[PDB]
């Protein structure tokens, strides 16, 4: 989920290495002035790296990470609006999507917001994370 | 009128909406002064009023005409109980509520309650609280509705629960429905949107909010949703009939998939067995069609187009438009004047540099464009007939700052036919300017501006245009090819504002400034210095420096004197500092320079020396006042001009010598004008 | 020194990546007026001024990954052609051209800096790197210079009409410093000497290399690690804060401070660090690697061995 | 040491110690800067091959033999009747030799780098500062006496 | 071919002569002066009908005997191409604005170094030369050129570049004399630059714009 973002449109090209020359493109990049929020879920304690690289230019991200303690999660089931993004390909049985808004993207479109029926984790009073998602679970 | 009034008052009826016409006639022009200067509070309040008005218009019995006036005032105060009854009294007379109706202060008990229970000692004016039921539920409808950011923001329970249950409490019996289009593309997206509008309008859906990517509609509760397979072939027939009429006086196949990829009407059936196919497909001719629509309907050239220097300004909404304001922006984009900076200067140098004057100029050429498409992506475009870039950019850069200041819209100015598409926090700047001529980067004005910065930018841009057109221009031919040199000298050292003034005088074949221009060019120096201390200090010092020598030397400007005369003590202070060996101290330079000033004054005729010329006072004290008036000036020139500002370096004083001398001549004329006025 | 470091490197290029990073910490100093441009203006971004939770924002020049990696890359290809390990002639068996279908699949450049032809092969860059940032603010750090171009006859007019050649350009100033980390993964000893070669041997960057853009790459440390260390931005924000913004200090004091901030940072990030070459261990590494790059016989042996390692990788694991 | 700059007030007070005119007499510039005009004339007039120490005795003798060409009203050492005339003269000739050595070393030698061309271009400027400094010192005495 | 082209159809060519901005060895304050310029009317005065003439400004000019250290660099030349570029460096004499009146300079070539790639920066040679004198820069031009030859050799020994040939001192003032013997002889010079013409024309039709 994008918390703060900015875009730069910067051109890039292929080089004239030879002394004689006779293509090029514009990249709308997300800029250094930006911060995004994600959540990882695991069965076990995880040594997550404090630096990662993304995208066309192997671009550095600072990851600052906190474990959500059992004093602030709760488990429940019913109907909930997920304010986070979600990938519909990873949606299991025992979750169903009632309503959704999408962001169209290769390799697959995401939901940017959805109403679901199924089990969830109230990790704070204003976000709900779908329980039991795993890579390709619809497929 | 302001441009925003001028556009809005065309959208309203001849009759039975007149109270909203009294708002545009009287409250609006005061509003955009106080709230006008992300989102702007003037555009929030305007959309808030219109959205409350448009629900009030649907209400199944009409509320009484006394309540309508209080709805309009309360929604105007609401972002700013005895601790509030005074703050509506203080603000309401400043916002000209007395021109809307003088009675408004009588209703202050209700007007303060609508803008935030007790009676508080102020008994209610309203006929019964049977009117306070619909009134508060109307007022709270617009206030929620104008903080939506996308057509989907009605489907999330986060704001949609209250927007439904307020509609339920108002008893409207009409449901929210949407269309949304996730890719926006010049004329083609505007055509797609307006074919959805005309197609759903035959189902008696009526639009309630407009967004950059879609519409929300009030609709019947017993309505069939239009079927996916019908609106797809209709919007193909739609674009095909408009290009059809142009030709008369693959492209379906890629387009039918383009709607199924990017269009949604609320409640069309989908399964997530579709996103399996979207991944399987992963394991354009559209923008060429959109360009063909620009050639057809904007009348831009085929195959030769960069040589017309086409710059496009794209006017996105701030967040939400009400139905009346998208109609107002229709009257803009088809009716905008081809701007001439020659009268824009004249109406801003007149009116004493207040950019709020710019609101009043004739920016256009009771709606006349009702057959034209509603502008979801409102683009305006320039053409110029000299062939250079700075000449291409001067009008777009001005328009791209101006239109956000007049209308609260968000601008991108670009050579690019594809825009940045705006959305709820892409909106975090008001303006972008993609690749302006280097006069922009030289001024150091940002290429991206937040809404608070737009009036600083308009001030610097008009101050440099109104300074370039004075010198390095000719009356029929503005010579914007020289604008980068006019900017580079003004930015290097602020006294160059007076160096440019003097160039103007020489072109004009005039030896002396008018009395008006002596303050005008000072307000430009005082304007360009605003953020920089070292320039502000130099401008304060240059006035003080002459205000000190004007204690002991005064050539009367009526006798039409030379610059040599006006500057006799400054020219002898500088010529002594610069000519003397670089080894000698400041505290010796002051004595030899005050000696030379004393020797020079004794060579002038007596009437030029204010301290000696009054024989009313004894000679030994006239001498003491002359020696201390010379000494304090010589101490300012050697300490503050040479020592402090010019860092004690003779190269840095020698390059500034002539800019100081021009600035001091304008300062002497400003002090003389100030004396001959304030002596009354 | 280098004879002990031969212990750290891999013996031949592996198929799958490993987690053996050798990181080069550098200060790139402008010497003459570089032009880090796209779209007709000098590249900048807004950033926090330094790491201690500042309210204070600062627009600093950005030298993009492209703008620094390609001048290093092309200066490696020239050396390989000087040695006769690759050639420019189309009829030779060792042709390489920089990007196209005729790009090689075996030469040291193609394996260390990568290629993508398509179905005919692709290879990931082993030199990882970041976009570099100016230590100071943009407004302190650039100037615009006029440029004109008359007729050879000394004159802006020919046949009595003016030539349209006058324009501004924006130029970086001759002492502004760009802290950088360049990082090399899973390399052989000879791959490390080739890439460290590029870092010290190349000297011109940005636009207009024919007339401008000379830079001095002062290497400040080498750090062997189990993963990647800090970003360029994080090194620049640490260095600005260690100076408190008092930036007008001589280049050698700025290099000596850059070593102390680097060691202060490396202690805080959780990757294990095999070696830390700084100070007098670096200044002996630099002289003994300069002595390879000044000797005809040892460099022709050493880069020839890189060739074999990379030709062997090409036939065993690469695109054949 | 500092004496490469900041000379001018000491140069004038050192002749004000042996020669004066009151500004109440409304005097000429030529009567105010008289000692310095004789000192600078002597330095610039005599052959340029002569060095410092011969100039001082000549220039002092040009100034003693020129103040005795004027009224005792102008000599606030020879006018002190409290002292025997040979001891007035012992004070007079040590004031002149101390002023005139500051004109040959400090003014000409240090402040003008010992170059007659540097001294000549800036002679009028040096003189002007001594006229003003004389007036400035005259306006101090009426302050300390009241 | 050697200095490049980029206007119009048929592509663009990178200059094989590589050049840089050069810096004064001394500070700006010791190294320039401002002069005033007038332009009176031909009747010999700055007024033409009693109307004054607005033609008095001042311009700053670099003093004589101030030195600008440089390395200019030539990539992939033939021997005649080297003689052409070296010819330009010895045969040119004017540099600044107002060539018609000003800006004569004396280029002393202090070394020629054959290398696989670029040696130290222009700023770096200047800062090395300033340090070698400690800023005592008021030295005659021969003592200054002989010092520049020695600081240049110190710096070359710290560069990661194979150096094939280093022409300095007695080998350089022989080479400069052998080049003066070309540029004073019409037959040698017409032969030598005619040959370059062919080489550059051959290059044009085989790899360049033809």
């Amino acid at each position: 989920q994008p918390i703060h973002w900015s875009y730069q449109i910067n051109t890039f090209k292929a080089a004239q290495s030879a002394y004689y020359g006779r293509n090029y493109g514009r990249a709308k990049e997300l800029a250094v002035g930006s911060e995004f929020l994600t959540y990882i879920v695991s069965q076990k304690e995880l040594d997550l790296p404090v630096w990662i690289r993304l995208g066309k230019w192997s671009s550095k991200i600072r990851v600052e990470v906190e474990a959500i303690a059992p004093d602030q999660i709760k488990t429940a089931s019913g109907v909930y609006v997920c304010n986070h993004p979600l990938n519909p390909l990873d949606c299991p049985a025992n979750q169903q999507i009632l309503l959704y808004n999408r962001v169209v993207m290769p390799p697959s479109s995401l939901f940017s917001q959805s109403q679901l029926q199924g089990d969830y984790w109230q990790i704070d009073r204003n976000t709900f994370l779908p329980q039991g998602f795993h890579y390709g679970a619809t497929t | 009128t302001t441009l925003l009034q001028t556009l809005l008052i065309r959208t309203l009826s001849e009759q039975k909406d007149y109270i909203l016409l009294e708002y545009f006639q009287t409250i609006l022009p005061a509003l955009e002064e106080h709230f006008g200067n992300d989102q702007t509070l003037a555009a929030h309040i305007l959309n808030a009023l219109l959205t409350t008005w448009n629900v009030m218009q649907e209400l199944e019995f009409p509320l009484n005409d006394i309540e309508r006036r209080l709805l309009c005032l309360g929604i105007t105060l609401h972002d700013y109980i005895q601790e509030i009854i005074n703050i509506c009294l203080e603000l309401g007379k400043r916002l000209n509520f007395d021109e809307f109706w003088a009675d408004w202060r009588d209703y202050i008990a209700e007007i303060s309650y609508l803008a935030q229970w007790s009676n508080a000692g102020y008994p209610f004016t309203i006929k019964e609280r049977k009117l306070d039921h619909p009134l508060r539920h109307l007022l709270t409808f617009g206030d929620v509705a104008v903080h939506l950011s996308s057509p989907h923001d009605l489907v999330s329970s986060t704001m949609g629960d209250r927007l439904r249950d307020l509609l339920n409490r108002l008893g409207i019996e009409k449901r929210f429905v949407y269309h949304h289009l996730r890719d926006t593309t010049g004329i083609l997206s505007n055509a797609i949107h307006n074919v959805i509008l005309r197609t759903v309008q035959k189902l008696d859906w009526k639009p309630l909010l407009f967004f950059a990517q879609g519409v929300i509609y009030f609709a019947p509760q017993d309505t069939e949703i239009p079927e996916r397979n019908e609106i797809k072939q209709i919007v193909w027939q739609g674009i095909s009939q408009e290009l059809g009429k142009k030709m008369s006086a693959p492209t379906r196949q890629i387009f039918e998939d383009y709607l199924d990829r990017y269009l949604e009407i609320q409640g069309w059936e989908s399964d997530h067995q579709a996103f399996i196919q979207e991944l399987e497909n992963y394991v354009s001719k559209i923008w060429s069609l959109e360009m063909l629509l620009r050639q057809a309907f904007w009348s831009v050239p085929s195959g030769k187009f960069e040589d017309q220097q086409p710059i496009f300004i794209y006017l996105y909404p701030a967040y939400v438009y009400a139905p009346q304001v998208v109609e107002a922006i229709r009257e803009l984009v088809y009716g905008i004047a081809s701007v001439n900076l020659w009268d824009v200067r004249k109406h801003w140098v007149n009116n004493k540099m207040d950019l709020t004057s710019l609101k009043s100029l004739p920016w256009l050429n009771q709606l006349k464009y009702t057959k034209e498409d509603l502008p979801f992506l409102a683009t305006v475009y320039t053409t110029t007939r000299e062939k250079t870039d700075t000449d291409a950019w001067v009008k777009p850069a001005f328009l791209a700052l101006l239109l956000p200041y007049l209308l609260g819209v968000k601008a991108i100015a670009t050579r690019s036919m594809v825009p940045l598409y705006r959305s709820d926090q892409d909106f975090r700047e008001s303006i972008h300017l993609d690749g302006v001529a280097g006069f922009w980067s030289l001024l150091g004005i940002p290429t991206d501006l937040r809404v608070e910065d737009i009036t600083p930018a308009l001030n610097k841009l008009l101050a440099i245009y109104t300074l370039h057109l004075a010198a390095r221009s000719s009356p029929p031919k503005a010579r914007w090819q020289d604008l980068p040199k006019t900017v580079q000298e003004v930015m290097t050292d602020v006294l160059n504002v007076f160096a440019l003034a003097e160039q103007g005088l020489r072109r004009e074949k005039r030896d002396r400034p008018y009395e008006s221009e002596v303050t005008e060019y000072w307000q430009f120096a005082e304007l360009f210095s605003q953020g920089n201390i070292v320039m502000t200090e130099k401008l304060k010092l240059t006035k003080r420096l002459v205000e000190e020598y004007r204690r002991f030397y005064q050539v009367e400007l009526s006798k039409k004197p030379s610059t040599h005369a006006i500057l006799l003590p400054l020219s002898k202070a500088l010529e002594q500092i610069l000519s003397v060996p670089d080894d000698w101290d400041e505290e010796e330079l002051i004595l030899q320079g005050s000696g030379q000033l004393q020797a020079a004054l004794d060579r002038q005729e007596v009437y030029t020396r204010p301290i000696i010329k009054d024989k009313s006072v004894a000679y030994e004290t006239r001498q003491l006042q002359e020696l201390e008036a010379i000494q304090i000036f010589m101490t300012t020139c050697v300490r503050d001009l040479f020592g402090e500002m010019c860092k004690g370096d003779r190269a840095i004083l020698q390059e500034q010598r002539n800019r100081i001398k021009s600035g001091a001549e304008f300062a002497y004329r400003l002090l003389a004008l100030e004396a001959q006025q304030n002596q009354n | 020194m280098l004879d002990s470091l031969k212990s750290q490197f891999q013996p031949s290029f592996p198929r799958l990546a490993s987690g053996h990073y050798v990181h080069f910490l550098m200060l790139r100093h402008s010497q003459s007026f570089p032009v880090f441009q796209t779209d007709g203006v000098l590249n900048t971004t807004r950033t926090q001024a330094g790491l201690l939770e500042k309210t204070d924002q600062l627009s600093r020049l950005v030298m993009f990954k492209r703008k620094q990696t390609t001048p290093e890359r092309l200066a490696g290809r020239e050396l390989l052609r000087n040695l006769g390990l690759t050639s420019a002639d189309k009829s030779a068996k060792n042709l390489c051209e920089y990007n196209g279908e005729g790009s090689c699949k075996q030469c040291p450049d193609c394996i260390l800096y990568g290629f993508a032809i398509g179905d005919s092969g692709s290879e990931r860059s082993k030199v990882y790197s970041d976009s570099a940032f100016s230590l100071g603010a943009y407004e302190q750090s650039h100037r615009s210079f006029t440029f004109n171009a008359p007729f050879e006859g000394g004159t802006m007019s020919e046949a009595g009409v003016m030539r349209s050649a006058i324009n501004e350009l924006d130029h970086i100033l001759p002492e502004v410093t760009f802290p950088t980390v360049e990082s090399l993964r899973d390399a052989t000893y000879e791959g490390f000497i080739y890439v460290l070669g590029n870092l010290l041997r190349t000297k011109r960057y940005g636009a207009q290399e024919s007339r401008t853009g000379t830079m001095k790459n002062h290497l400040v440390g080498i750090v062997f690690a189990d993963g990647e260390i800090f970003s360029n931005l994080h090194l620049t924000q640490a260095l600005y804060d260690q100076m408190g913004g008092e930036l007008n200090k001589p280049i050698s004091e700025l290099c000596e401070t850059a070593a102390t901030v680097a060691q202060d940072l490396l202690n805080k990030e959780p990757v294990r660090k095999s070696e830390l070459i700084f100070g007098a261990h670096l200044d002996t590494l630099l002289q003994e690697v300069n002595d390879i790059y000044q000797n005809d016989a040892e460099l022709t042996k050493l880069l020839g061995s890189l060739y074999q390692q990379t030709q062997d990788y090409a036939t065993e694991f690469g695109a054949l | 040491m500092t004496e490469k700059l900041k000379l001018t007030k000491r140069l004038v007070e050192e002749y004000r110690r042996f020669y004066q005119v009151e500004l109440s007499k409304k005097p000429s510039t030529h009567a105010i800067l008289l000692p310095l005009s004789k000192a600078l004339e002597q330095i610039l007039s005599v052959p340029d091959d002569w060095d410092e120490e011969e100039l001082i005795l000549q220039g002092s003798g040009q100034l003693q033999a020129a103040l005795d060409r004027q009224e005792v009203y102008t000599r606030p050492i020879i006018k002190d009747k409290s002292v025997a005339y040979e001891t007035r003269q012992l004070q007079e000739l040590e004031a002149i030799q101390i002023f005139m050595t500051t004109c040959v070393r400090d003014l000409f030698g240090e402040m003008c780098k010992g170059d007659r061309a540097i001294l000549q271009e800036q002679r009028n400027r040096i003189k002007s500062g001594a006229e003003f400094a004389y007036r400035l010192l005259a306006l101090e005495a009426q302050q300390n006496q009241n």
